[PDB]
């Protein structure tokens, strides 16, 4: 029963993997990409600034 | 569930760290890949093997440092990266987890967890390439190990600390007795005595998936996973790896032997981390020395096998016990790897293919298994009596070929040569079979003391069962004495020979 | 601790609750075993004296 629970485990792992790569996929095909552009270059600024 | 999502939150945080701090302090632009070795530009301040990040996600390590252009050998598969990859490095020498947690699991040679049943729990982490240590944090190797083969293992011993060596050819014990030695830890690490505990790590480069996980189902089978580390890099994965799993295994050692801890360590077939070795020196542009493999060859032997030591009293008193097997190639221990490691260990252990063709299973040649801890560093029951037993079976081995040159005063009339082969017979084991010291006295004593004279070769074999028997039924008495005490002394003594005459009618 | 949806541990908790007492042990070793014995000492006796007078004689 332990191991049979550690491979539940080990398929909740890889579900969560596939749900993973395929909300990937659909942030490659929605519109996302401004704001993130925007958001990551006020980073850098401020990474740029703190140093 | 609840942990990846707060392991991942915290982690990419840590990452967003790392990529504003000090931008990435520096990088560098792959010029070229193959075969597990990659050359780069950038890099201009890189430490000596350090580890490096690369955008696909191969890690790497620093060989190399040429004017402009840095070796970086791949650790992992070398599809993933391409050329113009930017390669980050880790700002660290290469380290591998070490600690008490990497009981029970499996790491690759990077030391990150494989057998799949969590993260590591590590004290720290102690880089692959450390120094061996100096004479005086070096201590004489005294204390035994258990090595359980009721063979020439046992008459000529192991010891805390001696790099004594398994030669062979494939498929003649060389994993066998590691893995019976390896169960037979089990009897000491299993009580409370941290002082006699051996908790051993296992090294099986160059070996396939199928073979180790074999090997894990067995040790888990026994109840011997629980004190083994089976760090290691298997043919899947790239030659690198191969070449870092024993240093890596070298520093989980360590960190057991510098803690005061006993810790076995069987280097597993130490060619293909050589010819690893080799694969990373063709292309890192490092000219072979000899034979075709790069002059270095010795001197990694070298490092790697040194770091197993005993140490003193001062150091924690700390034992590194290790177990290098070599393959070699029809018997050949003149070819150039067996030379140096032959040279580069506390004595050897031969098994060759004709004598486990014959029948013997241990397989072990007498004559050139030769060690440094002759009646030393055993428990002293088995050191008294057989202290000098393998030079007597070795002139029995040239009496007996100088018996069958001519007919003279030799053959069954050579109290000598009775005995040399019925101590022959007797220094013989099955797998799976790990027998205590205990158990191990009362049949060398029999063979040494000319007690089997009259019990004939083949009925050697029923003669070690039944003495057993006879021992754990109706004589433990003096079997437990030697057990507790470690040593027979003049009433053991008496008391052995009053069993063995008694036995000897039967 | 080790399992978490177990559903099975209460199960196999009261099937060995219930199975310790197997049976009842036999320990009836008296039926044929003391009538060996006691004809065991009886010949046994005489074989002793009879020996014993032949030493004698
Ligand atoms: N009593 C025995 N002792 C040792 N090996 C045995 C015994 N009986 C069978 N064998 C076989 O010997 C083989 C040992 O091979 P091994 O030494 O692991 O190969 P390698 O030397 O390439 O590691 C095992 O596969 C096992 O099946
Ligand atoms: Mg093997």
């Amino acid at each position: 029963w332990v191991r049979y629970e550690a491979s539940l485990r080990q398929l909740e792992q890889r579900q969560l993997a596939k749900s993973v790569v395929s909300r990937v996929q659909s942030e490659l095909g929605n519109p996302k990409f401004q704001e993130k552009v925007l958001q990551q270059s006020i980073s850098e600024i401020e990474q740029l600034l703190s140093k | 569930k609840a942990q990846p999502t707060e392991v991942s939150s915290i982690l990419e945080e840590r990452i967003k760290g790392v990529s504003d701090e000090a931008n990435l302090n520096e990088t560098g632009r792959v010029l070229a890949v193959g075969d597990g070795i990659a050359r780069v530009f950038g890099l201009n301040n890189i430490q000596a093997e350090e580890l490096v990040e690369f955008s696909s996600g191969v890690k790497g390590m620093a060989l190399n440092l040429e004017p402009g252009q840095v070796g970086i050998v791949l650790f992992g598969s070398d599809r993933l990266v391409k050329e113009g990859e930017l390669v980050k490095r880790t700002g660290n020498i290469v380290d591998v987890p070490v600690g008490p947690g990497l009981l029970g699991r499996v790491v690759d040679a990077l030391g990150n967890p494989i057998d799949g049943k969590g993260p590591i729990d590590a004290a720290g982490r102690s880089r692959a390439q450390v120094k061996a240590p100096g004479i005086l944090p070096r201590r004489s190797v005294h204390e035994p190990v258990q090595t359980g083969l009721k063979a020439v293992d046992a008459l000529v011993p192991i010891g805390r600390g001696q790099r004594e060596l398994i030669i062979g050819d494939r498929q003649t014990g060389k994993t066998a007795v590691a893995l019976d030695t390896i169960l037979n830890q089990k009897r000491w690490n299993n009580g409370s005595d941290e002082s006699k505990k051996l908790y051993c790590v296992y090294v099986a480069v160059g070996q396939k998936r199928s073979t180790v996980a074999q090997l894990v189902q067995t040790l888990e089978q026994h109840d011997a996973m629980k004190y083994s580390i089976i760090v290691a890099a298997t043919a899947s994965e790239a030659a690198p790896l191969q070449y870092l799993a024993p240093f890596t295994a070298a520093s989980i050692g360590e960190w057991f032997r510098d803690n005061g801890k006993h810790a076995l360590i069987v280097y597993d077939d130490l060619s293909k981390q050589a010819v690893a070795y080799r694969q990373l020196s063709l292309l890192l542009r490092r000219p072979p020395g000899r034979e075709a493999y790069p002059g270095d060859v010795f001197y990694l032997h070298s490092r790697l096998l040194e770091r197993a030591a005993k140490l003193s009293e001062k150091e924690g008193s700390g034992s590194l016990t290790a177990l290098p097997v070599i393959e070699t190639q029809g018997g050949d221990v003149s070819a150039y790897i067996p030379t140096n490691v032959i040279s580069i260990t506390d004595g050897q252990i031969f098994l060759e293919a004709e004598l486990f063709y014959k029948g013997i299973r241990p397989a072990i040649n007498v004559g050139l298994s030769v060690s440094r801890v002759g009646s030393a560093a055993q428990v002293k029951a088995l050191k008294q009596v057989a202290g000098s037993l393998k030079l007597f079976l070795a002139q029995y081995r040239e009496v007996a070929a100088f018996a069958q040159f001519g007919s003279d005063l030799d053959a069954s009339t050579k109290q000598t040569l009775v005995r040399g082969e019925r101590l022959t017979q007797l220094l013989k084991q099955n797998q799976y079979s790990p027998l205590a010291t205990e158990e191990q006295v009362p049949l060398i004593y029999a063979g040494v003391n000319g007690h089997l004279d009259g019990i004939e070769l083949s009925r050697i074999g029923e003669f070690e069962s039944s003495f057993l028997s006879y021992l754990k039924s109706n004589h433990n008495e003096l079997l437990t004495e030697i057990r507790e005490k470690g040593e027979l002394s003049k009433e053991l003594l008496a008391s052995l020979k009053s069993a063995t005459e008694s036995f000897v009618a039967t | 601790s080790v399992l978490k949806n177990t559903s099975v541990i209460d199960k196999i908790e009261s099937y060995v609750k219930q199975y310790k007492p197997v049976k009842i042990d036999a320990s009836k070793q008296l039926q044929v075993i003391e009538s060996f014995e006691k004809h065991a000492m009886t010949n046994a006796k005489e074989t002793e004296s009879l020996v014993s007078k032949e030493l004698k004689d």
